[PDB]
């Protein structure tokens, strides 16, 4: 769980950018099938998003390249 | 609505022509009725309680 | 009806969900602060002393 | 050095029908305050007893009313019943009856004598009738319990239906009013570090001093099982 | 009552009309949770008069702040009262002393 | 005069008795002012504010 | 107010307080002494601090 | 019934170390957290038996503030290092150990003469340091069994140096009483006991012994 966000702000060197990245990730996991990259210890998707930011598993570049990758793989479903 | 029309044409439980406008105890209040006073305008018939 | 299962649901939905507490006059930006809620039985908000 | 002289219930001095001084002896050095405060905390919070929990007076619909002849409001009568000291043997609930007519104080001795229900203070004034033709008739439900159950957190209890006229009283079930304890030195076996614990106990009279100490020690020892086992 | 007052409690309780003060002295002929019947002394009654004061107490009415303003008979039966004694404690008075 | 009336009731004239903690049963390290104040319950009830 | 008074009372020193001058293995021994009643909270002592 | 109470259902022991644990009992009745917690605290602190160093007789030293060359620390700190020396003596009520060391480095607790019925639970305990390779220390350490804590000033020959005797195995015993709920009864207690022992007794064993000591004090009133 989460009481202080300070460790996640050192990975994304801002607080406003951290809020935006973690909100994008939390909406991915909340409305979207995208499962967490960390063990979901009964946490809400905002806190799981932050716990992923804190381990370097999520940032703006990572989410961007995943968007590109899965977008190519599901728009190239040309049959 | 069209859907409420279908819902009532299925089960047949018709709508009521009166709307519940009751007086209710406010939320969280819990007490004892200790007095009731009924004021009737002259010309309206009194119910059994008045 | 306040059935006994809506209290477990309610413990579930406030879990990591912060609330903003605000005292007026909000003279400076620390007059609004977010706290994680802890459900209590009274009718008074229980404010941690240091804040 | 690893065995401890274990206490024993030496003397139960009865100052009054509601006062007592139980003596525990001999206590090792340090166990006076341990036992004393553990027993005080248990006695003062978790002894069982009998309390009036529902009243039904005849011509009365609610507490916020008066009865003709009775000097006190029905609210004051319920308050005077909330302090009724009564002890029931064998039951856990009993419905006493009180019928009294004519001028004078209606005391707790006018409650109709049941066999297994003993009124501790029969001079407990319940109300005053102030008219020679006045009469009060009520049904006092006393019930056994623990702690303090207010009627507000009791009306959750959906008994099939509660009539209009049953006045719920808050139930202060606990029989003890005050516990104090002193730790003094004892005169046992030339040994000088052995103390003695004098638990002074002030109750409403509905509990026996030895019985209250037995029950406090039983509660404590059965709660220590989760620590003795520790699995 | 306040264990520590100042001595204006009787004055505030009487000079506000929350209490029922005996207009003429006498003996309480009848007392009851809703009325007090005072049998006046022969000194204080007029000729051609019943010589009885009825005080109808006020029970469980609403104040403007939704509190209850309820009077309890302070005297007991057969008790001699004088002109000016408090017969009924109103809301927040104890034997004629203001008690908040 | 307060101290003289305190001495008549066989109480300590400083007005401060020693108290024990109810939870641990051990004494608070200093004497504590204990007496009887007159507490008032004001009309700002939390039932009306929540 | 209350926190700072508790921490000020804790970290003061009396002159002849109970258990003065003894030598302590660490903060845990100080807490054991104080909870046993064998040293005042203001006893000037010598404690090994890491 | 009015004689049945809540008993601890969720007992979660958390071994922070081999000698430091966090026991959690939940739920207790309202108020029984402090009853049980303080009763066990008092017993574990002042009334539980063990064995500890009570006296040291070291040859060249006459009193507590005396000096000795060859050791890099005062005699005060040698007694301070011997006070925390954990020991388990099985067969006796009182034993006297010997320490003879010459050389360079730490005179560690593994240098005490290996007796049969005495086990030093942490042989890497530093007692003092030796720096000259001609200055040796010979001390006679009196390990005595007792209970609780008895400071040296309570107990007050020449040459003896009284050590504050930490007889009981516990080093720290704390407890919190937090809120706990069962079935919308929010008022119940939850007792978080937190205990460190000196290594002679594993923590939950120390709590078992304290509860046993209290229960056997109660065994003269308890009804079946």
């Amino acid at each position: 769980a989460r009481v202080t966000v300070q460790d996640a702000v050192e990975k994304i060197g801002n607080r406003f950018d951290l809020v935006l990245v973690a909100a994008r990730r939390a909406r991915q996991m909340q409305v979207g099938g995208k499962d967490p990259l960390v063990p979901e210890e009964n946490d809400k998707t905002t806190v799981i998003a932050l716990r992923e930011i804190e381990e370097g598993l999520i940032n703006n570049q990572i989410l961007d390249v995943r968007e590109r990758q899965e977008q190519q793989e599901q728009e190239a479903a040309e049959l | 609505t069209p859907e409420e029309k279908l819902l009532r044409a299925i089960f047949g439980e018709k709508a009521s022509d009166v709307k519940d406008s009751s007086l209710r105890v406010p939320n969280g209040v819990s007490g004892t009725v200790i007095d009731v006073q009924v004021f009737t305008r002259d010309g309206v018939e009194k119910d059994k309680r008045a | 009806r306040e059935e006994a299962v809506v209290w477990d649901i309610l413990d579930e939905v406030i879990r990591e969900h912060p609330v903003l507490l605000n005292r007026a006059p909000t003279l400076h930006r620390l007059g609004i602060q977010a706290f994680e809620p802890v459900l209590i039985e009274g009718k008074a908000i229980q404010l941690h002393p240091l804040v | 050095v690893t065995e401890f002289l274990k206490p024993r219930l030496v003397d139960i001095e009865q100052v009054s029908s509601t006062h007592a001084k139980v003596t525990l002896e001999p206590l090792e050095r340090g166990f006076g305050h341990t036992l004393g405060n553990a027993l005080r905390r248990i006695l003062l919070s978790s002894m069982p007893g009998c309390a009036v929990t529902e009243v039904e007076i005849d011509g009365v619909l609610h507490e916020y009313s008066t009865k003709e002849g009775v000097q006190e409001d029905i609210l004051e009568i319920l308050l005077n019943l909330k302090g009724l000291a009564v002890r029931v043997q064998g039951k856990d609930e009993v419905i006493l009856t009180l019928n009294k007519s004519g001028i004078g104080p209606v005391t707790a001795a006018d409650i109709t004598h049941d066999g297994d229900v003993e009124i501790v203070k029969p001079q407990h004034v319940i109300c005053h009738l102030t008219d020679e033709n006045a009469s009060i008739s009520m049904r006092i439900k006393v019930q056994r319990g623990r702690g303090y159950v207010p009627a507000s957190t009791r009306i959750h209890s959906e008994e099939d239906e509660r009539p209009i006229g049953r006045l719920l009283v808050d139930a202060c079930y606990s029989p003890v009013e005050r516990i104090a304890y002193n730790v003094e030195a004892a005169r046992v076996e030339q040994r000088t570090d052995l103390d003695k614990l004098v638990i002074e106990m002030e109750t409403n009279g509905t509990i026996d001093p030895e019985e209250a100490i037995r029950r406090a020690a039983t509660i404590l020892a059965e709660q220590l099982e989760a620590f003795v086992d520790l699995r | 009552k306040p264990l520590v007052g100042t001595g204006m409690e009787r004055a505030v309780a009487v000079d506000s009309g929350v209490t029922a003060v005996a207009k003429r002295g006498g003996v309480v002929q009848y007392v009851d949770a809703s009325r007090i019947v005072i049998k006046v002394n022969e000194d204080e009654m007029y000729p051609g008069e019943a010589g009885i004061d009825i005080y109808n107490l006020t029970k469980y009415t609403r104040s403007n702040q939704n509190t209850c303003i309820n009077q309890m008979p302070c005297v007991s039966l057969g008790e001699p009262v004088e002109r000016g004694d408090v017969l009924a404690d109103g809301p927040s008075t104890d034997l004629g002393e203001l008690a908040l | 005069e307060i101290k003289e009336l305190l001495k008549l009731g066989d109480l300590p004239t400083s007005g401060q008795i020693r108290l024990y903690d109810g939870r641990t049963g051990e004494q608070f390290e200093r004497p504590v002012t204990v007496g009887y104040m007159y507490m008032l319950k004001l009309n700002h009830l939390v039932d009306d504010k929540m | 107010q209350d926190v700072v008074l508790g921490l000020y009372y804790m970290t003061r020193d009396c002159v002849n307080a109970k258990g003065e001058g003894m030598v302590l293995t660490g903060p845990k021994e100080a807490e054991r002494l104080y909870r046993s009643g064998l040293a005042s909270l203001h006893a000037r002592v010598k404690v090994r601090i890491t």
